[PDB]
DNA sequence: TGACTGTATGATGACGATGCTGAC
DNA sequence: GTCAGCATCGCATCATACAGTCA
């Protein structure tokens, strides 16, 4: 059978709903943005956002406002979601507690009652006492607001005009007034009802009825000092009370639809427009006084402001800030001007948000890192189209890198404070030393007085007091600043070598031999404290004295080599206190105990790269929640120190690691680097918050990227991309991609705007071909904005457009392979595409075009038209597999470089998806479902093996293995097919069977199997089977992987029991949001696994964990294992989280 | 004017007409202007692709109700490629119900008027299997499928027993028990969601069963016979009769009861013979006797959206024609029965299968070939809407592309 | 003695297959 | 003979008329 699960990579970026007021507090105001299944908080500051919550929910964020009851003492968040669960929720916070309390929930709908086409839409009045929903057509949903009802209940009362464009709520009406715009057929109207909730029902508006306009799309309710709706369609926007009404039609709207709106100023002054292309409109309302004072309005103005990103919402917030939200683009917070600049505009960007989304094809691609890469790219459609880099862990690049063999450490230091950093570098070789002074990029080592040559130390850097400290494998030294000298200096009895360390700035430990002999520090020179004895020879040492600085520690950390065992020490009285021993002959190596955000922390690192790691009180000193985490195998070096806003602690090795904490748990990022050795911090004037690297073979010194766990490096294209696909004997990437062009007059069409293509270094131009078109085309230049379709040759490194090829005029380009067929050593890009005109809705003729590449030039080959669409395409034994219209032609390459017809499959009504496995291919059509073919190599033809039975209108289509089928469909559920693997008759074995269901909330345009994460190095065997990743609509990545029958059925109990504790939000049960649900059924999950609700286990608090674990004996089977499942569930869904 | 103005868009992109005919054609305009003759190259040049609007929806900005309105006239441009008639399969005693097989695409069932099923599947050869009946009053009026097993199928029969009978022709028990002989039932569905049966007789009351035993039922639903029941697959616990009275009737099951107690009621003009629920659940589909087709909503059950006219009369031995919707898509098949009394655009008005839009009630196809002008009362599209199974009198057709 | 509802009878409209003649 | 043109037979509704109960 089926066990399947699927968990959230990278949330989603596109932001859909946005709303500002005062949610956390009065004197705070707040932004909130919601991305689909995301609610995110802001609080603006002085030219700074800051975030606060980041809170999930069980749904689509379909209406998201927020409104202030009478006497409440703050601001509700009225939230509806897109399965019709309505939320009233409050926010709160008790210290370092926040969470998002829900005053009053329910489900309301209609049980039966068709959607209406423009969506949903809710109000809830100015004077916040009932919320207007339009869910269905002839009916209006009201929802009584009190408090009362906390379970939300509705009624739905009768609205006879079947066709509403936009709804609002009025201002200072005397009684709750709703204003909507309908359409019939003498033209669409605007219109008033009272909504009485008395005897439940409207009354008679304050309005006689209109004719407004003829294409009027929104509604805008005008607060006081007026009244009334100002009405905005396209060509015209309209204002309208009672008895006055204003009108105009500046032409400088007929280009593009205005499809937001925002208020500026609370008083209604002033409106913020935005349209499809970007454009930022101010629109602003003069008020009129009579005599001392009366109130009314003489026109309007528009003045044009400038252009944004694509605006799907957009919110002014204070001093000339506006943040626009994007569906197609980035978002941005945008800063507005008096004074236009060069250009024009007004506007000026701040800061840019990443947006992933649309994400319409992405493709795992291995390069950089030879062995694996990881690197996931993608694609962000229009004029923020654009390619995203996405690759785990973190990267840093080598400025400077003079090569150098055989280094053991190396330390920074600067004598002198009046700069105010740290210079002069050292590094050690075998037996060693050699001291290497800082002035720009250039080291060498010149000569320091005083500096001990011929010794080797492990101590070296400024320290307190006006000083540098440097001990060596033979002694104790310390070096003097003003005379540059060595006042005091300290040997052991015997004359013997220094082995174990530890040191810090106000105090420190040498050891030698065995004991630790203890040291500690008084202004240039020593008095030693008492003596050690304890237990033979000592693994390493660390003294680091938790704190600001500090730098004196209470505080001892060491290691053992026959116990095996980090102890913890009291100072100076030592005394052993917790014992934990260690299984295994290895030994401990890099102690330390780190600092961040309020947490203590300690870590130690043995042999196999292995590492434990504890939460600590520093009170007791005692050690607890105990666990460890394997890496690698190469030994692990253990610095710390700090960079921007956050702290660090990182492991050095060959997959070279770091360790943080995330909202209070911790993180481990892996970095890029090979190999990593010794390296310090080096935070200089020349160099602000940097590092150096000492490596094997050379050093490497650089500035680190951003602070995240996912990067993510962007290469806008100014236009949208459609497929892509990776050359790797090119080095360089395929773009299926178009502009919009529109009518020169003169001919041609002039284009737009410069973007990618056009600024190709070589190009190339179709040519004709015959359609045929021939013999007076006659077509029009009628139906204006035309699309120019391109293919793209894209360097994998510089990622410069090498190549730009443009299509035929009216062709559209559908499909994109890379590969080589035949006999023949060449490796294609091959493309199908359409032919798409104005008089026919279906495409007739398309092409299947061959491409291969040298030097910048970018020849043609096969060229091959063909009578439909190629939807589809893919490389398959050596022979191109492809999907035109209702035909499933298998294509085969020969050597006189033409395109050959092997075989067909004419059983389909439109085959846009195929996939392949081995002799498989599954093909997934818009209308008839899914449906699995195989070959044969001596026969040719197409048997059909079996097929789903049930309709399902499918986004994409993926091959799990060679028996199970994953399918996305358009109401964004998942399913899985699986052929009968029982003989028995040819009847069920002809039939696929849906044996998963799964409801993903997202709409999936793109599967790929692949991985961003490296192999192992323990534990093989692997706890999941394969990764399928998915990219969609709303730029979200999530990954599908099989499951083994002990593992579904123990996260299936599992889940049910983090289903009694979460909390919810919204009160909205998972089992109820899984379900599978479209516009004809609604039917529970089943075969599939909400990762995201196993791995949010880790952070309930240890309480909660104890109330299922003690319980989750209930079930968990016998060997070796009980009630130490519950840190095997932790070190389960630890194995769960680095699949990803 | 407005419906030839919201057709080609379909909507977005938004951009292209908007004009509202010109801002107005002066009023059509009168005499010559247009008209409904150069409604054509418009239409011919509708949605302009699908590959882009399906790239639009690909993109998110295309709402879902948008495409599959356009997907639709991807949908009828080879319903008119469907004029081919792969199979005929007949048998005597005339063709009276017609039931689909809910799992499979290949496989239907026909009844008879003297008794006699037939279990027919195709892509086999291997020959349909068959049960024989009585040939008198063995008349069968509304046929289903049993959702559990396949294999099995209930049935109401003018021999007075609404069974549960398999295709091997072995009875599994029965139902309803008459014990007269004067009454017989015309109508019967069931439900795999909420777990029921129901039939209604030509006395106009009716009976509600569980798939085991429980009798709840029984109550006078109307005066004379009940023509047809259906069962509400998104709601289920609704239910919906449409009978002769000139009256549907609903009810929601459940609460109400107590005779005269029933929500809703709609009265018509003339008797009926369909209700038919749709597949979401909201729309009913009444279909009259005379001409006339009408369809409610779900917001006011009371007021129908809008009547399409439509020859299809009654007759002593013309299988009663019922329309019904298509799964997938808000589309409107029925069979045509001409008549010499109306207002008819087309002469001279022949015999063939209509095809309307549930949102317009415009004629957007019609189905006929030679070789057989029988009249078709029964069509019903397949669960997967890639055929048609017409019944039509003797003989059985199959609607296809190939 | 009003009501409601159920009994062997009749006019009738006009589809199918089945079948028989005469008249090409 | 295959094909044209009439009889002939295969419990649906709207309208009459008497009983039958039910209550």
């Amino acid at each position: 059978h089926s066990y399947n699960y699927v968990v959230t990579a990278q949330k989603p970026t596109a932001v859909n709903g946005c709303v500002t007021g005062h949610f956390t507090s009065a004197e705070d105001l707040n932004l909130l943005i919601a991305k689909n299944t995301r609610l995110e908080i802001y609080v603006v500051t002085a030219e700074g956002l800051r975030p606060v919550k980041e809170v999930g929910m069980y749904g689509k964020i379909a209406v998201m406002e927020l409104f202030r009851p009478k006497g409440e003492s703050k601001d509700l968040l009225f939230i509806l979601t897109a399965k019709y669960n309505a939320c009233i929720l409050e926010y709160k916070q008790s210290g370092e507690s926040i969470d998002i309390i829900t005053r009053a929930h329910g489900n309301v709908q209609d049980r039966i009652g068709r959607p209406s086409e423009t969506g949903i839409i809710g109000i809830i009045d100015p004077e916040c006492r009932m919320i207007g929903l339009r869910l269905y057509d002839g009916l209006f949903k009201v929802i009584p607001l009190d408090r009362d009802n906390k379970e939300l209940k509705a009624f739905n009362i009768r609205l006879e005009e079947l066709h509403v464009i936009d709804v609002k709520f009025l201002y200072g009406c005397q009684a709750p007034t709703i204003c909507f715009v309908y359409q019939d057929p003498q033209g669409r109207h605007v219109k008033t009802y009272e909504v009485s909730l008395r005897e439940k029902e409207f009354n008679k508006g304050p309005w006689k009825q209109e004719n407004v306009e003829a294409e009027a799309s929104m509604v805008i309710a005008v607060p006081e000092p007026f009244g009334g709706a100002i009405i905005i369609g396209q060509e015209s926007i309209t204002y309208h009370n009672g008895d006055k009404y204003l009108a105009i039609a500046p032409p400088i709207i007929k280009q593009s639809t205005i499809v937001c709106h925002n208020r500026v100023d609370p008083n209604g002054s002033r409106y913020l427009l935005g349209d499809m292309e970007g454009r930022l409109f101010m629109l602003l309302l003069e008020k009129e006084e009579q005599m001392d004072g009366t109130v009314t309005l003489k026109d309007l103005r528009v003045e044009l402001l400038g252009e944004t990103s694509i605006a799907e919402c957009l919110t002014y917030l204070d001093n000339g800030v506006v943040f626009v939200g994007s569906r197609l683009g980035d978002s941005q917070l945008v800063k507005l001007n008096v004074d236009s600049n060069e250009q024009g505009s007004y506007v000026v960007a701040m800061e840019t948000f990443t947006n992933l989304g649309p994400i319409v094809d992405m493709c795992v691609v291995d390069l950089e890192r030879q062995g694996q890469g990881q690197l996931v790219t993608c694609s962000g459609a229009f004029k923020e189209g654009s390619l995203r880099i996405i690759r785990n862990g973190i990267g840093i690049h080598e400025h400077a890198s003079i090569d150098l063999p055989g280094i053991k450490g190396l330390w920074p230091l600067r004598s002198d404070p009046n700069r105010e950093t740290d210079d002069t570098l050292v590094l050690s070789f075998v037996g060693q030393t050699r001291v290497l002074m800082l002035n720009g990029e250039e080291v060498e080592e010149t000569e320091l007085m005083g500096f001990v040559d011929d010794q080797q130390t492990f101590f070296c850097g400024n320290v307190a007091h006006q000083q540098l400290i440097q001990i060596t494998s033979a002694s104790v030294r310390l070096v003097s600043q003003e005379p540059k000298a060595l006042v005091s200096e300290w040997k052991e009895p015997q004359a013997k070598n220094i082995s174990v360390a530890s040191c810090n700035s106000s105090q420190v430990v040498v050891a030698v031999g065995r004991a630790l002999y203890y040291l500690q520090i008084h202004p240039q020179e020593l008095r030693q404290i008492s003596h050690t004895e304890m237990e033979h020879e000592v693994a390493c040492l660390d003294i680091t004295p938790l704190g600001d600085s500090n730098g004196l520690s209470p505080l001892c950390a060491i290691g053992l080599w026959t116990d095996i065992s980090a102890r913890i020490l009291k100072l100076p009285s030592f005394e052993l206190l917790h014992k934990e021993m260690l299984g295994g002959e290895i030994i401990p190596r890099s102690i330390l105990m780190t600092t961040f955000e309020s947490s203590h922390y300690l870590l130690c690192a043995l042999g196999d790269g292995a590492l434990f790691y504890f939460g600590l009180n520093i009170e007791t000193g005692l050690l607890s929640d105990r666990k460890k985490v394997t890496l690698g195998t190469q030994p692990t070096v253990l610095r710390t120190f700090r960079s921007l806003s956050t702290t660090n602690v990182f492991a050095c090795s060959d997959r070279p690691t770091v360790i943080y904490s995330s909202n209070h748990k911790l993180v481990f990022s892996n970095v890029n680097l090979k190999e990593v050795n010794y390296m310090c911090p080096l935070n200089s004037d020349g160099y602000p918050d940097s590092l150096a690297l000492a490596n094997n073979s050379t050093l490497t010194i650089g500035t680190i990227d951003e602070i995240q766990k996912l990067h993510i490096r962007t290469v806008p294209l100014y236009e949208s991309p459609r497929k892509i696909c990776y050359q790797e004997v090119s080095q360089c990437f395929g773009v299926l991609s178009s502009r919009i062009e529109v009518q020169d007059t003169s001919g041609g069409t002039t284009a737009l705007r410069p973007s990618a293509s056009t600024q190709a270094l070589s190009s190339s131009v179709s040519s004709s071909k015959l359609f045929s078109s021939s013999t007076a085309p006659h077509e029009t230049s009628f139906g204006e904005e035309v699309e120019v379709h391109n293919l793209l040759i894209i360097d994998q490194h510089t990622f410069e457009v090498l190549h730009a090829h443009q299509f035929l005029q009216n062709e559209y380009a559908l499909s994109l392979v890379s590969c080589k067929l035949g006999k023949d050593p060449n490796t294609y890009f091959i493309v199908g595409t359409a032919m798409v005109y104005p008089e026919e809705a279906e495409p007739k003729q398309g092409r299947i075009v061959v491409f291969q590449y040298s030097d910048g030039k970018l020849q043609t080959v096969a060229e091959k038209e063909v009578k439909g669409a190629v939807y589809s395409m893919v490389e398959f034994n050596g022979k191109l597999l492809a999907s035109i219209n209702s035909t499933v032609r298998l294509y085969e390459w020969t050597t006189e470089k033409e395109l050959r017809t092997e075989c067909n499959h004419y059983n389909n009504i439109m085959a846009l998806y195929l996939k392949t496995k081995g002799d498989f291919i599954l093909v997934g059509d818009l209308m008839r479902s899914v449906l699995l073919l195989a070959y044969k190599p001596m026969e040719g033809n197409f048997e059909e093996i079996a097929r789903d039975f049930n309709p399902n209108w499918m986004s994409a289509v993926e091959i799990l293995d060679d028996d199970n089928f994953l399918g996305a469909e358009n109401a964004f559920n998942l399913f899985v097919c699986q052929k009968d693997s029982a003989a028995t008759t040819d009847e069920e074995r002809q039939h696929l069977q849906e044996v998963g269901l799964f409801h993903l909330g997202e709409f999936v345009n793109v599967f790929c199997h692949g991985s961003l994460v490296m192999q192992n190095l323990g534990e093989t065997s692997t706890p999941t089977q394969g990764s399928v990743l998915f990219g969609t609509v709303n730029g979200m990545i999530g990954l599908v992987t099989s499951l083994s029958e002990s593992w579904y059925n123990l996260l299936l109990d599992m889940q049910n029991r983090l289903n009694k504790v979460i909390k919810s939000v919204g009160k909205i049960e998972h089992s109820f949001w899984r379900s599978f649900h479209t516009e004809r059924k609604t039917e529970p999950a089943t075969g599939f696994i909400d990762g995201d609700l196993i791995e949010s286990f880790l952070d309930i608090s240890r309480p909660k964990m104890q109330e299922v674990v003690a319980n989750l004996q209930y079930d968990d089977g016998s060997g070796m294992k009980r009630e130490a499942t519950a840190d095997d569930l932790i070190k389960v869904v630890e194995e769960l989280t680095r699949i990803h | 004017r407005n419906k030839r103005s919201r057709s080609p868009l379909e909507l977005e992109p938004e951009a292209k007409k908007l004009c509202a005919k010109g801002s107005g054609p002066s009023r059509r305009c009168d005499s010559d202007c247009l008209w409904v003759g150069l409604a054509g190259p418009q239409i011919l040049p509708p949605c302009r692709s699908i590959v882009r609007t399906l790239h639009q929806h690909k993109l998110g900005r295309a709402s879902w109700p948008s495409v599959q309105q356009g997907l639709q006239q991807s949908f009828l441009h080879t319903l008119d490629s469907y004029r081919i008639l792969q199979k005929a399969a007949p048998f005597d005693r005339r063709a009276t119900s017609l039931a689909w097989h809910p799992t499979h695409p290949s496989t239907v069932a026909v009844g008879s008027k003297g008794g006699d099923i037939m279990l027919w599947n195709f892509g086999i050869k291997d020959k349909p299997t068959f049960i024989k009946g009585i040939g008198a009053g063995g008349s069968i009026t509304g046929l289903k499928f049993n959702p559990l097993n396949t294999n099995q199928f209930y049935a109401s029969s003018m021999e007075g027993t609404t069974r549960l009978q398999d295709f091997k022709g072995n009875i599994l028990r029965v139902f309803a028990s008459s014990d007269t002989i004067n009454i017989w039932f015309c109508s019967l569905d069931v439900s795999a969601s909420s777990r029921m049966v129901v039939t209604g007789d030509n006395v106009g009351n009716v009976i509600l069963l569980n798939m085991d035993g429980k009798e709840l039922w029984n109550l006078r639903m109307h005066k004379k016979k009940v023509t047809h029941v259906a069962l509400n697959p998104c709601c289920d616990w609704f239910l919906a009769t449409a009978s002769v009275d000139q009256t549907v009737k609903i009810w929601d099951l459940r609460q109400v009861r107590g005779k005269a107690s029933f929500l809703y009621s709609l009265p018509h003009r003339h008797p009926v013979n369909a209700a038919c629920f749709s597949p979401d659940g909201a729309r009913l589909l009444t279909t009259d006797q005379k001409s006339e087709i009408r369809v409610y909503s779900a917001s006011q059950w009371d007021c129908p959206l809008g009547l399409i006219p439509h020859p299809h009369r009654h007759f002593q031995h013309l299988t009663p024609i019922k329309a019904a919707w298509h799964p997938r898509y808000n589309l409107i098949v029925v069979g045509r029965y001409p008549d010499p009394n109306f207002k008819s655009c087309t002469p001279y008005e022949l015999r063939t299968i209509d095809v309307f839009d549930g949102n317009s009630g415009k004629m957007m196809c019609q189905l006929y070939d030679p070789e057989s002008s029988g009249i078709s009362s029964l069509n019903e599209f397949n669960p997967m809407g890639d055929t048609l199974a017409s019944a039509m009198g003797y003989h059985i057709l199959i609607w296809s592309e190939q």
